[PDB]
């Protein structure tokens, strides 16, 4: 979350074709944050944090 | 469709070999009520992946 930026990721589970040896995948993200603002990172699991 | 009394899991792939790009077309359908979740498959809760 953030002043203007919000949306809940929910992990899925399934099984991939193999890239790079791995079976697993991971989308990537970003956001921007204005001078002042919040960034907030709530979750239980599944988050790659900065 | 449900075959039978279930609608057992399903996995199978495609692995590209005729020297070129290919599409592959699909779709998800998306019943109205439960009861045609209960007639036209079989389990409630049920996940599409690609």
């Amino acid at each position: 979350g953030s002043s203007r930026y919000s949306k809940k990721f929910k992990p899925e589970i399934a099984i991939r074709p193999k890239v790079r040896d791995q079976e697993g995948r991971m989308n990537y993200y970003w956001t921007l944050v204005e001078p002042g603002d919040k960034i907030t990172f709530e979750a239980t699991g599944n988050l790659v944090v900065p | 469709v449900k075959k039978g009394n279930s609608y057992p899991k399903l996995s199978k792939s495609y692995i590209n070999d005729k020297g070129k790009e290919v599409l592959v077309l699909w779709g998800i359908h998306h019943p109205s009520t439960s009861a045609d979740q209960q007639s036209l498959y079989q389990n409630a809760d049920t996940y599409v992946f690609v």
